[PDB]
């Protein structure tokens, strides 16, 4: 059983270090298209004239 | 020349073609400047994250 509880504790650590590189990959992605849509706002706002 | 008429006369149409000219470089100078300063933008972002 204390060696099953190993293997658990184990495993639980570095599947905290996965879920925080998910985390990460999100925030980039969305970094970057905040960026496109500002660039799409300033084309309309020039083409309405 | 501007001794004679002709000279002013023609003196109009080449003052307006060189005025053509200039403008147009000048915009297109502003259009790179307003590039250059997004790029910046994007490059800051990206590092922070």
């Amino acid at each position: 059983i204390s060696e099953r509880f190993g293997t658990q504790i184990r495993g639980t650590d570095v599947a905290i270090r996965n879920a925080n590189d998910g985390i990460s990959l999100a925030q980039v992605a969305e970094g970057s298209l905040t960026e496109i849509g500002n660039n799409l706002q300033r084309v309309r706002e020039l083409s309405v004239q | 020349d501007v001794s004679t008429v002709l000279g002013a006369q023609q003196a109009l149409e080449v003052v307006d073609k060189a005025l053509g000219a200039i403008n147009s470089t000048r915009a297109d100078l502003g259009a790179i400047q307003n590039r250059f300063t997004s790029v910046v933008a994007n490059l800051q972002t990206s590092s922070e994250n």
